[PDB]
RNA sequence: GCGAAACAGUACCGUGAGGGAAAGGUGAAAAGAACCCAGAGAUGGGAGUGAAAUAGAUUCUGAAACCAUAUGCCUACAACGUGUCAGAGCACAUUAAUGUGUGAUGGCGUGCGUUUUGAAGUAUGAGCCGGCGAGUUAUGAUAGCAAGCGUUAGUUAACCA
RNA sequence: UUCUCGCAGUCAGACAGUGGGGGAUAAGCUUCAUUGUCAAGAGGGGAAGAGCCCAGAUCAUUAAAUAAGGUCCCCAAAAUA
RNA sequence: UUGUGGUAGACGAGCGUUGUAUUGGAGUUGAAGUCAAAGCGUGAGCAUUGGUGGAUCCAAUACAAGUGAGAAUGCCGGCA
């Protein structure tokens, strides 16, 4: 392979990155996958492990 | 053949100047001067000076007859404003906007002057379409 | 690497504005109102394609019904006679015949009237 | 794609007609009057070109209302004030103003529209045998 | 003089030297196609379809219709889908009516 | 980007500690418009310099909202989320395309986000336009996919060059 | 629709039929079991209606046959006895 | 052949912006920007011509992100 044409093995480098803020067309807009108005949808997070 | 005169940052507001400009559009030279010299408005002794200067540079600079001039278009475009703070009651404040107008008067000798402007617009459109056709011919040639 | 937005927002906004050309005042000037009107206009266009398919059928039925009542026959029996005689013609073309070709439309009604079914 | 149908381009084949409401029922006369005015019975019906013929009605006071409707059915008109609701019985309408009754009955059978105004205009209703409309040479047809 | 043909699913009344638009037929421009299904010809109308009655047509172009933008939108439901359609047609002109 | 590309911790606010802005680009060279006309003058219109003066000190490019002018079409018996599908007439001619601009008239038609069982909403948020504005980084764990090395395997951290 | 692993959202429901409890055989009431729809679903009927009836929208067609419902006019379509 | 309504949500495939690395190319005979037009796409989007503009920009394959604005009684500027 040259430096002007360099390629990875298929299904090794690029995978679908889940962008959480860019529009509803990606299915990950607005809410961004947290749900709706509850504790898990705030900036704090997912409480404590084992709770 | 349009002669014109301009005045930037005239203190009169465009709203109160358009009322006077609409009294002179389409009027003959002498009649426009006569109408504007006896109208009790502030924006009458400023449009008069602009009109007189426009007549002077039409019959001196551009070489026009002088007995065929009519006011083609007299308008008062919006000029730059000035912001001041008016002190209101109970500690509040508002913004006073001093308005200015850019006055421009234009007179012509030909009573068919609109046709030439439309003609120039048509010529520009035709040149665009002509460019497109020559480009299409070049694309097919290759 | 500070990517700065320019010519990206304006191009996609001017597309919506171009679509909403010919609207009343701000409905063609501002991008927001223009976008709403285009979406609403698309919904209207979608619904009226379906409604056009039904409304033009109704108009053909009305014209055909009228053309028959002048001769003493009704729409409800004309279609039945058409089916029994195996004749398969759109009400559109039949109405076009009754408006453009009175003699040939009258020929079709004469055959369906009395001739033996099949 | 397909071939478009023919639609009249503001073509006026309108003609004048005469009918005699000697003993015609109000509703039975009004339905056919509306059909004639709209031109729905015409072979070519373009529903934006008012392709319907004019009509003159004679002997309006001679129309009849079946049953006890001459004394039990009321016609109502309300002004924009309070209490301005005027009521007239079937008999009173048949005597005082019968032309208005037939006019209102025909108007009620028309679609809410901007062309229905012109359609109701083309109805000339008279209460007597005489009419100032003999200069139009209107053809005579019965029960329409 | 006139005929009722069935191209695709629509029925067209055609005269001599009449150009009408039908659905795509997969035929090159310039060929001579022979439409088969004919309902009415002159004065003899066949009940299902006339037999041996053929409509000879010449294909003029294979263009596409005007673009249609289908924008499906569910109000206040986070659903705005957009799609476009350019339906292909073919234009053909009647040359001769086979007896 | 430092609050500060300019004379910024300045102007300004507060008794004080303290708080704290905005603002860059003429032209290669000022050659920065002598002179004439109108005007009281600024200024404007010519002239002149310049490749360009619609580069003129208001000084690179100049978007939209906004305000005016005009060719063409429509509009003063008309119930309107302002559009859509049909549709005459009028006026033109194009990224040549069953063309474009307006739309007498007919059918249908209660916005966008938010949050709710349920919003045309007599619930809420936005006056309009433009810019900015919200899933990242460091260190670890698990899982999917892929590559290197392999059955006494695999792989280095700090550090040195 | 069973088993194993990765990532979730959901824990305010509503109405209609049917069997009941609380209420007074009142509630567009409240609490259950079950069949459906809406939520997250447009179209046609109901004049207008989230939940009732007929059904499930990939796009275009000015093609044809039908479901609930309907055929004097508005508004497509009927006649006999 | 069976299919293609859809919110929360799961999965897959792509567009666009800025820069870097390799290749090639355009540009004072006029690049970017910017306006207009009766073009091309299934969608993000992409061209052609003409006006203005006066010096950089484009195509392909990869890589890294301050990478996508209509709403936050959002901030700033302008204008109703
Ligand atoms: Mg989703
Ligand atoms: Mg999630
Ligand atoms: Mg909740
Ligand atoms: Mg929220
Ligand atoms: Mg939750
Ligand atoms: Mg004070
Ligand atoms: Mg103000
Ligand atoms: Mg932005
Ligand atoms: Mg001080
Ligand atoms: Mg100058
Ligand atoms: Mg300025
Ligand atoms: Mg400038
Ligand atoms: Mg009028
Ligand atoms: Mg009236
Ligand atoms: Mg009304
Ligand atoms: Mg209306
Ligand atoms: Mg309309
Ligand atoms: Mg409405
Ligand atoms: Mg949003
Ligand atoms: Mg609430
Ligand atoms: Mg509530
Ligand atoms: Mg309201
Ligand atoms: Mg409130
Ligand atoms: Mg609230
Ligand atoms: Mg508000
Ligand atoms: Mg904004
Ligand atoms: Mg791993
Ligand atoms: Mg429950
Ligand atoms: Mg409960
Ligand atoms: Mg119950
Ligand atoms: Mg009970
Ligand atoms: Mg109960
Ligand atoms: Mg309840
Ligand atoms: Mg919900
Ligand atoms: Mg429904
Ligand atoms: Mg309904
Ligand atoms: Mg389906
Ligand atoms: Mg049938
Ligand atoms: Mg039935
Ligand atoms: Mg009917
Ligand atoms: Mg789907
Ligand atoms: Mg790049
Ligand atoms: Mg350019
Ligand atoms: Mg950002």
């Amino acid at each position: 392979m040259e430096l002007n044409q360099l390629k990875s093995v298929p299904k090794a480098r690029n995978h679908k990155t889940k962008t959480l803020g860019r529009g509803h067309g990606s299915g990950l807009g607005k809410t961004s996958g947290r749900g709706q108005k509850g504790q898990k949808a705030r900036k704090s997070g997912l409480t404590r492990p084992g709770f | 053949m349009i002669a014109f005169a301009k005045q930037f940052r005239v203190r009169i507001s465009p709203q109160k100047a358009r009322l006077v400009c609409q009294l002179i559009v389409g009027k003959k030279t002498a009649d426009a001067q006569n109408i504007l010299s006896n109208t009790p408005k502030k924006a009458a002794t400023l449009i008069a000076k602009l009109l007189n200067s426009a007549i002077a540079n039409a019959t001196n600079n551009h070489g026009m007859n002088g007995d065929a001039l009519y006011v083609f278009e007299c308008v008062a475009n919006q000029g730059p404003s000035m912001k001041r703070t008016i002190p209101r009651a109970k500690g509040s404040s508002n913004m006073i906007t001093k308005r200015s107008s850019n006055l421009v008067v234009k007179l012509s000798d030909n009573p068919n002057e609109r046709q030439e402007l439309i003609k120039q617009q048509k010529a520009l459109v035709k040149k665009r379409v002509e460019g497109q056709q020559k480009a299409k011919m070049a694309r097919q040639k290759a | 690497m500070r990517i700065k937005g320019g010519k990206q927002t304006r191009v996609r906004r001017k597309k919506w504005l171009k679509q909403a050309s010919g609207s009343f005042g701000t409905r063609h000037a501002s991008y927001k109102v223009a976008k709403q009107t285009v979406i609403q206009a698309a919904k209207y266009a979608y619904r009226d394609r379906r409604n056009k398919k039904r409304d033009f059928r109704s108009l053909w039925i009305l014209r055909l019904n009228a053309a028959l009542r002048e001769q003493g026959m009704t729409y409800s029996v004309f279609i039945n006679l058409l089916k029994k005689h195996n004749i398969e013609i759109n009400r559109k073309v039949l109405s076009e015949l009754a408006i453009k070709e009175p003699s040939k439309f009258n020929l079709i009604v004469q055959k369906v009237k009395s001739e033996q079914p099949k | 794609k397909t071939s478009m149908l023919t639609k009249e381009q503001a073509n006026k084949r309108r003609q004048w007609y005469i009918v005699d409401a000697a003993g015609l029922v109000l509703g039975k006369l009004a339905v056919k009057a509306a059909d004639l005015i709209r031109g729905k019975n015409k072979v070519d019906f373009t529903p934006n070109q008012d392709c319907g013929d004019y009509l003159i009605i004679i002997n309006s006071d001679q129309v009849v209302l079946t049953g006890n409707k001459k004394e039990n059915e009321f016609w109502y008109h309300h002004s924009q004030y309070i209490g301005g609701i005027k009521k007239v019985s079937g008999r009173d309408m048949l005597k005082k103003q019968s032309d208005k009754l037939v006019y209102n009955a025909v108007k009620g059978m028309l679609p809410d529209n901007r062309l229905s105004r012109r359609w109701i205009t083309k109805v000339h209703v008279f209460k007597g045998d005489k009419h100032n409309m003999e200069a139009q040479k209107p053809t005579t047809l019965n029960w329409s | 003089m006139h005929a009722i043909v069935v191209c695709g699913s629509k029925q067209y009344l055609v005269h001599e030297n009449d150009t009408f638009f039908v659905e795509k037929l997969e035929a090159p421009v310039g060929k001579e196609i022979q439409l088969d299904k004919v309902l009415m010809l002159d004065e003899k109308i066949g009940a299902p379809y006339l037999e041996k009655a053929r409509v000879v047509c010449v294909v003029e172009k294979h263009g596409l219709q005007r673009k249609v933008n289908v924008i499906k939108h569910i109000s206040q439901k986070h659903h705005l889908k957009k799609y476009g359609h350019r339906q292909p047609y073919t234009k053909l002109k009647v040359v001769r009516f086979v007896h």
